[PDB]
RNA sequence: GACUACCUCUAUAUGAAAGAGGACUAAAACCAUAUUUCCAAACUCCACUUUG
């Protein structure tokens, strides 16, 4: 009944197999029609259902076997009689019920006086209990006088499951042959003769809808009315009005689409199966304005009927398209739009480094000399140290500014169109031409040296990240020999080969969940030992924090990922620790146990797919992601066994020493990158540690669904590229004068975010006299963009900058004594709850809390940190923002060669798309400054704000990317710890002003309690709204 | 008690910060003053008789939390026997129970958010356990105190007779012999800890301070068990 | 319902098309972050929100 699909039958789960020539129910790796006898092994749930369709809602629990033993035969057991009499037959029965219901057998043809039937539930119940003379009621004799009971079930039943299984079969692919498919095909036909399909003040003047909204009005407006049933009784005045007009809905194929669409837009605003929260407008059913919205939601319906077979135009496959390759193209294009939003960031870096004020594409061949000719020569040698650890010559930029943009513009310029990939010769790219035209190769050119430099330092960048960490401190040179000395482990700069793979937060703050637990109950042990300790604000725990995680990124995860044998061995571990005990309720029930032989991105591949098939039917009942949890354990557990079978047990005892150990750390490394890969590592040096990581985690998800043996290593050969430009990463300068020329410039720019005699101090010199020091998120401002954004931020208002009492407020208390009983008190409160019942407890406990939010805010806005903080929140929008024009820009190529295959032929191209009211000037000009990143040049022209007001008049195409970018700003500044509010759009001429911005809340000590604090804090949200509204 | 219910847009007036025992109890007093009419013609003998014995002040409230599918049953018990029961949205439908933000990324549905106002309400509720399909216990309470019984072999119907006898049980160990003795122990007990924290801001760190708590927690678990008597 | 989606099929036009479907289409979720929120377990089928 509710669910046709997605659920067992047979010990086999159902997936619908659509086709062009029809629907198909099929199990789930077969291909047969099984829409018969799946249907029917689906109908003890019908007869579930129907008593439920017969029965009321403060459910009588023997009313309730009655019924479902008149319809079942098993199902019936014994009931008293005496006990159904004593109880009111009408109180208990269905509001279709209570009264006289009238039905027509399926089989009788047409209506007649003899054919209706006749049925007083109430009245019909009562007289066969009369009969009933027995303790108990007898099913034969009981049964007999139901039979006009038992007829309208039976009717029921087999009149439902032959609508469900006609509406199976028709749902095929880009259809033509079923009303509203066939109207829809011809008023797109008429718009490409350029016509007008349909007139909305006709076809309104036959349905008569001055009669409707008139008599919807009269309800909404009729005296008494109720918030709890208005939307019922708005429901039967519209399906009364259609009884009226039911001539002309049969016969007119237009006029039965206009009631559709009317009967879909009252179901938006005045919902009946939505859970209804508010109060519906009278603004929204008024003559003229529903009349609007049905023009504009029945163009919707043509518009994403041109491009969803422009779609099958530029894949040919418009007669053989299948169900299971529109899910093959729903991989690939996850991959080329997660591609393209990086070729796009890193063209926006080789803008700055080349002229920044340029506001057009940077990567054509033409338009790149006339922004190679205006470069301020001083600023690309300060430039080319942050983004390469190397030093360039006045006489070598010519030839390097030219092997960066080959770099990116024969990648880029491949991925954007639409068609049939090759991804080997996608990542060769030998030569890139210089024209002032004469080819170089990479492999003679400057940059060879930028790899063996490069790839022959990665056994010192490991032992300078773990100075930077302090893992040598609290270590001694002995026992990291034998972390890096394992046989077969050889610290591989891959990282997983499998999808979906948790990071190592989530698996150490969870693998701590399970090893630290209550004890009292029927324990899910999972036999751990290592996830000991949370304390992050300690020295030696954030010592063994970074040995884990590097231990477990870089030996870990390569070989784990790649052998069958480790990773089984831990899945069967889960498995059977989960259904082997008492009881039916176990959640890792319905998941198959890894075959042998199977690799595990094989298996992976499986928990993908079953995670993303059973994502609607999780949400549409409260239920948690099992398979989340799933992922989890056999990753937790797998960590530990890794650790505990190696003597790598000690990482657990950090242990700090005083005896100087000037000993070595010889680890070994081998790869075999040859000078192939010199071109995407040039990509990738230009993009950000956040960028480099996703697009690793999007290219093994894209990588496990190939099928050649090859052009899967040209993929795991680009990845590894990756992960060597994540070990530079974030290096920065150590020399003071190299990043600015006098002290006079650098406190003249340090003073615009603490501008006071503060700089000759002890966090902003270095120890004594008057030498800087600088600042680690000062830099990685200037290395991206922002840099003249930001300084227009904290231009604003002379309280964003340090003063002199938010230095003051890091002396007032110890700090670390806070943390230390804000954590004792905690402790505390788990053995006697009965403690946040206590007023003056809970008052301390809050105090105690606030100095420890306050003193942090402190602590970062003095070391600048909160600088970092609003970079990386404006790095997010406009990327996010990109990613909706790039939508836009796919959709331009599925509708405009749609019209090429029915300047020569450029001027009858774009004369239709002007006739549509598609893309024009005036939004591919917005949708340009949005995807090129032309917020960061300084000059701002319109807020953040305003550009997700030009991304929705870009996408008003169409309202499911319409309607989803406004859901997308609240999504992003939810994740920085923020809420925003947003006054509504009817009042403020559809534009986007903030109503309310305040910090997330965190809700300490239980879940009905006042105790909480801000996750960042109120003066940081200050900060934050003036970025979003400033011009 | 807990007192702690979600913003509510009751008949026109918004009532919010309904975190204390005032602002609960200045709640409470206005759904009892407002004035109603029930429309329906099948309960009108029903349905305002139901807002009689509940009005009436020799009355108790018993809310039943998850009786059926997505139903709550509110249930009131006259002195002398005489069960009535509604269903709660019939109850929020006759008083214009809504939610004052129900969009906040903090909130629930009203299903979910009223059994807050419900167990400031009532004085008993009743929560089915359903042990594998069929029921186990009904798992009683008092709302002024915590007193949980566990009612095993009682049906729907035979419960209603047994809430007037837990309600009995209860309210005689109040009134005299160990609750005055050991809550008195109690009241000493906070009464030392309180000048304790006035001489010092800083003694609830102090382990000392801290074992008082404990002895006062086992006092009240003691408490409950002479209540059960 | 911009937030608080959208699309496809379905006609005894009503106990209602108030039904099913969607990795098929979007948004999320997943991913190398700076720290306070105790935690673990919790199979499947079926109702459908109304003073009627």
């Amino acid at each position: 009944t509710m669910r046709i699909t997605k659920v067992e039958v047979d010990r086999k789960k159902v997936l619908i197999s659509r086709d062009k020539n029809g629907g198909k129910l099929v199990y789930e790796n077969e291909m047969q029609d099984n829409t018969e006898q799946i249907m029917h092994h689906k109908k003890s749930s019908f007869y579930k259902s129907v008593v439920n369709k017969t029965i009321c809602r403060p459910e009588q629990k023997q009313m309730k076997k009655l019924v479902h033993g008149l319809l079942q035969e098993n199902s019936q057991e014994k009931i008293k009689v005496s006990d159904v009499t004593k109880l009111n037959i009408s109180n208990f029965l269905n509001h279709r019920f209570k009264k006289s219901l009238y039905y027509f057998p399926e089989n009788s043809p047409d209506k007649s006086e003899e054919y209706r039937i006749e049925i007083n539930l109430s009245q019909l119940l009562e007289d066969s209990l009369k009969k009933q003379q027995g303790t108990f009621i007898c099913w034969e004799s009981f049964s007999k006088d139901m039979e006009l009971y038992i007829n309208w079930a039976e009717n029921y039943i087999s009149s439902k499951t032959k609508l469900i299984k006609k509406s199976i079969r028709n749902n095929r692919i880009q259809s033509t042959e079923s009303r509203s498919g066939q109207l829809m095909d011809r008023y797109m036909k008429d718009i490409l003769n350029k016509n007008k399909p349909f007139d909305i003040q006709s076809v309104s003047e036959k349905y008569q809808l001055e009669k409707l909204t008139s008599a919807l009005k009269a309800t909404f407006k009729e005296a008494k009315k109720n918030d709890k049933e208005i939307n019922y009784k708005l429901k039967s005045t519209l399906q009364n009005h259609e009884r009226q007009i039911i001539e002309e809905l049969k016969e007119n194929s237009e006029l039965n689409q206009f009631n559709i669409e009317i009967r879909k837009h009252l179901e938006t605003y005045f919902p009946i199966k939505k859970t209804n929260r508010k109060v519906g407008d009278i603004r929204n059913l008024e003559i003229g304005e529903i009349q609007k919205i049905v023009n504009h939601r029945l163009k919707n319906k043509i518009v994403q009927r041109i491009l969803q077979e422009g779609k099958l135009a530029s894949y040919e496959i418009e007669s053989t398209v299948n169900s299971n390759s529109l899910q093959k193209i729903k991989i690939e294009e996850a991959f080329a739009l997660k591609f393209i939003n990086a070729c796009l960031f890193a063209s926006n870096n080789l803008r700055n480094m080349v002229y920044p004020v340029c506001k057009k594409d940077i990567l054509m061949i033409g338009e790149f000399k006339n922004s190679f000719k205006e470069i301020k020569h001083k600023k690309f040698i300060r430039q080319w140290s942050q983004f390469f650890s190397q030093e360039i010559t006045v006489d070598d930029i010519e030839l390097a500014s030219w092997g960066l943009r080959g770099a990116i513009a024969p990648i880029r310029n491949e991925i954007i169109h639409l068609k049939k990939h090759s991804w080997k010769k996608f990542f060769n790219n030998p030569t890139f031409k210089v024209k002032k035209t004469s080819e170089f190769l990479y492999k003679e050119t400057l940059f060879k040296d930028y790899f063996y430099s490069e790839l022959d330092s990665v056994p010192e960048l490991i032992i300078n990240k773990m100075e930077s960490s302090k893992i040598l401190d609290y270590y001694s040179s002995d026992q990291l020999n034998q972390v890096f000395t394992i046989p077969n482990f050889e610290l591989s700069l891959l990282t997983s080969a499998v999808p979906f793979a948790p990071s190592f937060k989530r698996v150490y703050l969870k693998g701590f969940d399970y090893q630290n637990q209550d004890e009292a109950q029927p324990d899910y042990n999972l036999k751990l030992n290592i996830y000991n300790e949370k304390a992050f604000n300690s020295e030696a725990f954030q010592a063994q924090y970074s040995l884990f995680k590097m231990v477990y990124y870089q030996v870990f995860l390569p070989q784990f990922t790649t052998n069958n044998d480790l990773f089984k061995s831990s899945v069967d571990f889960i498995l059977t620790l989960n259904k082997e005990r008492k009881g039916y309720a176990k959640a890792f029930q319905d998941i198959r146990k890894m075959n042998k032989d199977e690799k595990p991105s094989e298996y992976m591949s499986y928990i993908q797919s079953q995670l993303m098939l059973y994502q609607k039917k999780q949400e549409e009942k409260e239920k948690i992601n099992h398979f989340e949890k799933f992922i989890n354990q056999v990753f937790i557990k797998g960590f530990n066994s890794f650790i505990e079978k190696n003597r790598l047990t000690y990482i657990c005892h950090p242990t700090k020493n005083t005896v100087p150990e000037n000993d070595n750390i010889e680890i070994p490394f081998h790869t075999d990158m040859d000078d192939s890969n010199i071109a995407f590592w040039l990509m990738c040096k230009l993009l950000d540690a956040k960028q480099l990581s996703e697009l690793r985690n999007e290219m093994i998800k894209f990588s496990c669904s190939l099928q050649s043996t090859e052009e899967i290593s040209t993929f795991t050969k680009a990845r590894e590229v990756i992960g060597l430009a994540l070990l530079n990463g974030e290096k920065g300068c150590n020399d003071w004068k190299e990043l600015f020329d006098d002290k006079e410039a650098w406190k003249k720019n340090m003073s615009l975010y603490v501008s006071e005699e503060l700089l000759q101090s002890l966090p902003y010199t270095q120890e004594d006299g008057q030498t800087p020091v600088i600042n680690r998120s000062i830099d990685l401002v200037k290395k991206y963009g922002t840099e003249t954004i930001l300084e227009k931020l904290f231009s604003s208002s002379d309280d964003y900058k340090v003063s002199a009492k938010d230095i003051a407020k890091l002396h007032e208390y110890d700090v670390t004594e806070k943390i230390a009983q804000q954590e004792s008190l905690h402790k505390q409160w788990i053995e006697k709850p009965g403690l946040a019942r206590d007023s003056a407890w809970t008052k301390k406990y809050q105090n105690v809390i606030n100095d420890i939010s306050n003193y942090q805010w402190a602590k970062t806005k003095v070391e600048l940190t909160q600088v970092r903080h609003l970079h990386q929140l404006t790095i997010d929008l406009l990327s996010r923002l990109a990613g909706y024009m790039s939508i836009a820009d796919r959709d331009f190529q599925f509708s405009s060669n749609y019209i090429l295959e029915r300047k020569v032929d450029l001027k009858q191209l774009r004369l239709t798309l002007e006739y549509l009211e598609l893309f024009d000037n005036r939004l591919k000009e917005k949708r340009n400054n949005i995807s090129h990143f032309n917020y960061l040049n300084g000059q701002l022209g319109n807020s953040i704000l305003e550009l997700f007001d030009d991304a929705r008049d870009v996408l008003s195409y169409d309202r499911k990317l319409k309607n989803a970018v406004s859901k997308s700003l609240k999504e992003i500044l939810s994740s920085h710890g923020m809420e925003v509010t947003f006054k509504p759009l009817y009042q403020t001429n559809h534009h986007l002003k903030i109503d309310k911005l305040q910090p997330k809340k965190i809700h300490h000590l239980g879940e009905k309690s006042t105790v909480s604090s801000n996750q960042v804090s109120n003066e940081y949200c200050q900060l934050v709204r003036t970025l979003l509204t400033m011009k | 008690m807990i007192y702690y219910i979600k913003d509510l847009k009751v008949k026109g007036k918004i009532f919010e910060n309904l975190m204390n025992k005032e602002a609960v109890e200045g709640l409470i007093t206005f759904l009892k003053k407002a004035e109603f009419e029930i429309y329906s013609r099948e309960n009108y003998s029903k349905y305002n008789k139901w807002f009689e014995m509940w009005k009436s002040p020799t009355s108790s409230l018993v809310f039943w939390k998850n009786y059926s599918f997505r139903c709550h049953l509110l249930f009131v018990i006259e002195k002398d026997g005489e069960c009535l029961g509604i269903p709660a949205s019939v109850f929020e439908s006759v008083l214009q129970i809504y939610l004052a933000d129900p969009f906040a990324p903090d909130t629930k549905e009203l299903f979910v958010e009223v059994c807050n106002l419900y167990e400031c309400l009532a004085d008993v509720t009743v929560v089915e356990h359903f042990e594998a399909e069929e029921s186990a216990w009904h798992k009683l309470t008092h709302n002024e105190t915590e007193v949980s019984k566990r009612v095993y072999s009682k049906d729907d119907d035979e419960l209603l007779k047994y809430i007037p006898e837990f309600l009995d049980t209860i309210a005689t160990n109040k009134k005299s012999q160990k609750y005055n003795q050991i809550q008195g122990k109690i009241q000493e007990i906070n009464k030392e800890i309180a000048t304790l924290y006035e001489s010092s801001e800083d003694y609830i760190f102090t382990e000392y301070v801290s074992n008082l708590y404990r002895e006062s927690a086992k006092l009240e678990q003691h408490s409950k068990q002479i209540l059960k008597e």
